[PDB]
């Protein structure tokens, strides 16, 4: 009753007769130890998705039912470690004893289950943490043509995370064993395996893998959310995993929609998202924040995968191709970059002095782009024009460079508030580093008052204190 | 009268019954069903009747997840539609698409329950009341006032501002008429969800308001029929009790989507960009019932997602003809930070009559149009050519247009998390006022900059003088 | 036998088996007491389309042929009231007692049966009226974007009725019932109710009755045709009828075409539009005039529905959604709208002032694409600049505002001979209304002329007349 036989076999899909008590979603095992999914239960026969190399199946082949839901191993026993879609390792480092098992489908917490989000996720780029906020429990998609960072932006997120007692896992979907290796050798360079875990299924493995993998990494990162505890989960590319759902739906004859798309493609990527929150006390106040990315052909942010998950998510951070060239970093344009839990999970001291930048660095685009020349605008207009470019050159910032909360409120507060307007546009940012290292030098008093209220109370010794380096020969 | 599954396809399940006792089209079937050893799971699943197939078999949609169904098990007719709880004991608690509470409070207890599915009024019980309800929102309080009874639409792509928009709108309206208040959430976000409830449960709001949302991240059965719950709640208040009702709804193009998911496994053929062949039907069946009539008063408020930002699609193509009012947002405006980033040109009401609205009114809302109409078709050959090559009269034009684009910006109570000001609410007499002043010129010597973010005109000139 | 059972159940659409002898085209009743159609005939199977609700009919319910074909009742009786696509009450007035029934379907009229088309259908609209005749045996297209002025157009048109022996009937198709009841007030508040039949398929009935709908408002204008008397048939809106077609003929599984529509779709609206005829003086005389509505997304007129109905049509009135936002408020194309039968529609007083018109907008159209400059342009070509503008602007009419054709022909004689020239862009508009004034308040008898001889020829006191207004307002 619970063995089978398969009609039939191609790309991925195979059909049984028999498996009278099979349910739907339950493991399938062949009788060469490859595993599959059951998908669709017809009148006489079950239609199965392999989950691995089907060149050794054949029809005929003894199929048999494992009598379990697909489920993935959970626990501590993952950090610091490699694993694939299904859990198993690739790291070469043993077995893994788990003690507990989970499904990858599983609903998403309830309206009374969650609570609001008020503590800020510190990413460690100015423009971020000012214009676009994250917060524990937030869902923020990081946009932008291929060749532009995302993956970059992700990596140093996992980074800041260092002196926090937060869980990080990477999903690797569709990318290169190359790319993989070098994302796993920057971790341990800089020690984020300490307390990472690393889910892959990399572009020659099979679509059936690809598409497992989110919901698979989405399991773990459940597990410390449940205890109480804080996770973080980034997925490498959701177009790639779009692209593996529309093979594994053409090739089961559905018929296509939008862009050859299938119908179900906004459940496959709002199921995933939706089980990223921030659980109520009652629930143990645990929290687990999602950071998927996306990759726009020619800047086509206008496109039905990247407008569809822009509909699921908190806030959107977009990455231009252009300013990239024009030796801008981290080039987000601030424009169409923004959030919709923001304000809110950010520290009052930075609120304080973020709030209208945004507004402010979206008109200032308008004002660039209509202003014909430079000496036939007014007095008014060259004031509003010049603020603009100060702090686009404030926003800029390196690679591996992490700045701290109580730094970047200093010095948005000098840029909000004027201070950089006597400073030529080429000198900002020798202001910035030499601003920085005097009051960490001699004035530690502003920056440990920041860390230990979290607000500005009297700016009065900071003025002061600002402008005696400004007399002492400024740049 | 039992019957047995006998196929599962993702969101639908094929059922077959004994001689002459199947189930009529839209009826509730049931399946409960206890783990017989472990290999099996317990399952607690509701499915609803969607059409004939012949050998006494029926094809079904499912309203949760289908996973551990198994061939042969055994299901129950209720003999009805799938029916909800209807009454006052229904205020101030929220719901699932079958009618069961979400909160920790408690049964309702009501004295009746209604089938979701009901026949629209007639034609001789419909209203024609041409009543201005007034909220407060610079741009829809001249451009296209909202008729009360009558059904108004947000129309936007991704992150436009439709959800910021409806939000302005709940916390304006619902303060000073004091009726009972239903709001849907068919496509509403689980943490924008508890922000609204956590704030009407604090303010007493609650008390007075009906809630019903199914997650984005539900099955297309349940995004396919809670639209329907929260409408047929809303009805009890007009019908029976004779009230003046205020319905919200998110998002009905999920809706939409949830019918096409479901229309391949049916067995239909599909029509233009994959939809189902019923789509006008299904969004008549929905739209008709959101009605004022002789007894009571429905007003609705609506929010249609457009994908991939194109207007000609199906779904927000087929929602135009239902409504009174129809909101266009721009991603031209939103990314150039003018908020709410209502379109001036596609934005209309069916109120926007002489017969209707003040002399005064219609002549301010016609210039405004006009004048934009006018700097839109100025863009092009101040590209081409220098702007010193235009003349003086389309010189002001563009001066006045560029104030009147930004005037239309205001600070809402509810974003002061993202704007950074405190918050303003305009009334009518003071947008008129401000308009007319604009375009009659008497504000040519202040700059474009101290329009925006302004509630009132009266603020711009103080503004403009907190900059020397 | 002649019985039937139902083997299959869906959205409006049955199955089923036995019924031998049904005729494609017959009503058939199931035990409930609805009824539906026998559309497709299959080797085992009949296709029935339901005609009510259909969630109350089961599998194995029986099924019997009527031997009928569709039919609706007609006569005066149904002047100044509401009904549904099968012609039963809706205004709540109480029962209709026509005297006689006419099946849906009838053949056009042939070749020999018709006479050419010599006399004029005013509309009261100056753009449509001089530039856009339309006669009263003529089928014109209103085409266009969503909310541009398509049903104004149509109610104005049947408003301004009321002295001519019309009658009107207005065909609502997938409208709103609350859009259908402000349309029925409004047709009330003028008075068009005296002589205007209203047929309604609201968007919550089924698309049997949305499909069956215009046919029924073309059988009820035949009566007054074939009597010796003249009708109006508006149908507001054919593609929401070609969408409830649509519909039903992908349930019923026949094979798509272009843009998803069935093959069938042209010989639809053509077996349709084809019945509005000027039958000849053996036959009577009588005649039944056409105003279909289609609807355009955004300005695609080369779609399929547009285009196919645009070649059936003998002329459309092209409305865009760029001069409405602008201040043209008709918001009629002009340089693009056209009428074969222009010329032998309107009357002779008419047609000449219509001529010079045409001119000088043509003119007009060919300087405006590089009108961008304008102090640099020779002082003749702004001669033809300005003269182009002020015929734009006797053009502008407010809705609900027909103006008699005597009074189109006096201001479009006064614009094209110059008169209107002098006059400053803006003021135009308020002289037109004050020369109106002045023309009927004293000296009417240029006036009373032109509706008795209707071919001008005494204009030199219509010149002097005019000076004396000209010579102090
Ligand atoms: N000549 C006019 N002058 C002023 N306003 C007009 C004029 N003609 C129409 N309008 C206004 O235009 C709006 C739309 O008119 P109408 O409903 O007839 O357009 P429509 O194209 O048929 O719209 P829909 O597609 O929704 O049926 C109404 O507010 C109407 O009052
Ligand atoms: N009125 C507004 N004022 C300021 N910011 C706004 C406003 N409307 C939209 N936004 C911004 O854009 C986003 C709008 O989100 P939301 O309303 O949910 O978008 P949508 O529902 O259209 O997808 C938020 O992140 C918010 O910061
Ligand atoms: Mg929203
Ligand atoms: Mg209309």
């Amino acid at each position: 009753s619970d063995v089978g036989t398969v009609i039939q076999v191609g790309d991925g899909i195979a059909r049984a007769h028999g498996l009278d008590n099979v349910m739907s979603g339950e493991l399938v095992e062949f009788a060469n130890g490859v595993m599959g999914m059951a998908l669709n239960l017809e009148e006489n026969n079950v239609g199965i998705v392999i989950l691995g190399p089907y060149t050794g199946i054949k029809e005929g082949d003894e199929v048999r039912r494992t009598g379990r839901i697909m489920e993935v191993p959970v626990g501590e026993e993952l950090i610091g470690r490699v694993v694939n879609a299904l859990g198993q390792p690739i790291d070469g480092k043993g077995p893994i004893n788990a003690k507990e098992f989970r499904p990858v489908e599983r609903k998403a917490p309830g309206v009374v289950d969650r609570q609001p989000v008020k503590e800020p996720l510190q990413t460690g780029i100015k423009a971020i943490d000012a214009m676009i906020p994250i917060g524990r429990g937030q869902r923020e998609l990081i946009i932008g043509d291929r060749q532009t960072g995302k993956t970059a932006i992700a990596i140093d997120t996992i980074i800041n995370q260092k002196g926090q007692d937060v869980i990080c896992i990477y999903v690797a979907i569709g990318q290169k064993q190359s790319t993989v290796a070098q994302v796993v050798k920057t971790l341990e360079e800089h020690g984020a395996m300490e307390y990472t875990i690393v889910v892959a299924a990399t572009a020659s493995d099979p679509a059936a893998l690809q598409y497992i993998a989110p919901y698979a990494g989405c399991a773990m990162g459940e597990y410390f959310r449940d205890k109480g505890k804080h996770a973080l989960v980034v997925y490498d590319d959701l177009s790639k995993h779009a692209v593996a759902y529309r093979q594994i739906s053409l090739l089961l004859r559905r018929p296509p929609g939008r862009e050859a798309y299938p119908g179900d493609v906004f459940y496959l990527h709002s199921r995933l998202l939706e089980r990223a929150a921030k659980l109520s006390d009652e629930k143990g106040g645990g929290s687990l924040t999602a950071l998927p990315i996306i990759e726009t052909q020619a800047g086509d942010v206008s496109a039905y995968i990247p407008t569809n998950v822009i509909s699921i998510t908190d806030g959107q951070i977009y990455l231009e191709s252009d300013l990239f060239y024009s030796g801008i970093r981290p080039a987000i344009n601030v424009g169409l970059s923004v959030s919709r839990v923001g304000g809110a999970a950010q520290i009052k001291a930075m609120k304080q002095v973020a709030g209208k930048l945004r507004l402010d660095l979206a008109q200032y685009r308008e004002l660039q782009a209509f202003a014909q020349f430079a000496s036939d605008l007014d007095e008014a207009t060259r004031a509003q024009l010049e603020r603009g470019q100060r702090m686009t050159e404030i926003l800029k910032q390196p690679q591996y460079s992490p700045m701290p909360v109580e730094k970047q409120v200093v010095i948005i507060y000098a840029g909000t508030n004027g201070y950089l307007d006597d400073i030529p546009v080429e000198k900002v940012k020798e202001f910035e580093d030499g601003f920085l290292e005097y009051i960490e030098s001699k004035h530690p008093d502003i920056l440990e008052e920041i860390r230990e209220k979290k607000a500005l109370d009297d700016e009065l010794e900071e003025k002061l204190k600002k402008a005696i380096k400004e007399f002492k020969a400024t740049f | 009268t039992r019957g047995r599954v006998i196929q599962v396809m993702g969101p639908v399940v094929d059922v077959k019954f004994e001689n002459g006792h199947l189930p009529a089209i839209y009826n509730a079937l049931k399946i409960q069903h206890k783990a017989r050893n472990e290999n099996e799971v317990d399952i607690d699943l509701t499915l609803e009747v969607a059409l004939h197939l012949g050998d006494d078999t029926v094809r079904t949609i499912a309203m949760a997840s289908t996973d551990g169904l198994i061939r042969g098990m055994e299901v129950i007719d209720t003999g009805a539609p799938i029916s909800v709880p209807v009454g006052p004991e229904t205020l101030g608690r929220m719901f699932d698409v079958l009618g069961e509470p979400i909160d920790e409070k408690g049964p309702v207890k009501a004295k009746k329950r209604w089938p979701i599915h009901r026949p629209p009024p007639s034609l001789s019980e419909q209203s024609t009341e041409d009543e201005i309800l007034e909220t407060g929102i610079k741009v829809i309080d001249l451009l296209a006032p909202i008729p009360k009874g009558g059904k108004i639409g947000l129309f936007g792509g991704a992150g436009v501002g439709k959800t910021v928009l409806i939000m302005e709108l709940i916390r304006n309206i619902a303060y000073e008429h004091k009726g009972f208040s239903v709001f849907a959430g068919v496509g509403e976000r689980s943490r924008e969800g508890n922000e609204l409830w956590l704030e009407m449960k604090e303010s007493g709001v609650l008390d007075n308001t009906v809630l019903v949302f199914g997650q984005m991240n539900e099955p297309p059965g349940a995004r396919f029929r809670v639209a329907l719950t929260g409408l047929t709640m809303a009805e009890y208040f007009r019908d029976e009790e004779g009230k003046d009702v205020l319905l919200f709804i998110d998002n009905i193009f999920r809706f939409a989507q949830a019918g096409s998911e479901v229309s391949a496994l049916l067995g239909r053929m599909p029509s233009e960009v994959g939809y189902q062949p019923t789509l006008a039907t299904e969004m008549a069946e929905l739209q008709e019932r959101i009605t004022s009539t002789r007894r009571g008063s429905i007003t609705s408020v609506q929010a249609i997602y457009v994908p991939a930002d194109d207007l000609t699609d199906p779904a927000p193509a087929t929602t135009f003809a239902h409504l009174d009012a129809t909101i266009v947002l721009s991603r031209e405006l939103a990314e150039k930070g003018i908020y709410p980033a209502v379109d001036p040109l596609q934005s209309t009401s069916r109120i926007m009559d002489p017969r209707i609205v003040s002399e005064e009114h219609y002549e301010v809302a016609r210039r405004v149009r006009e004048i934009l109409q006018r700097y839109k078709d100025l863009q092009d050959i101040i590209a081409i050519l220098g702007m010193e090559e235009l003349s003086e009269e389309d010189k002001l034009i563009v001066q006045r247009a560029r104030k009147i684009q930004r005037f239309l910006s205001q600070p809402f109570h509810v974003a002061e998390h993202f704007t950074g000001r405190p918050g303003k609410y305009v009334p009518i007499e003071d947008t008129i006022r401000g308009f007319k002043e604009i375009l009659d010129g008497k504000l040519d010597d202040v700059p474009e900059q101290a329009f925006y973010m302004v509630g009132t005109i009266e603020e711009a000139v103080e503004k403009a003088k907190k900059m020397k």
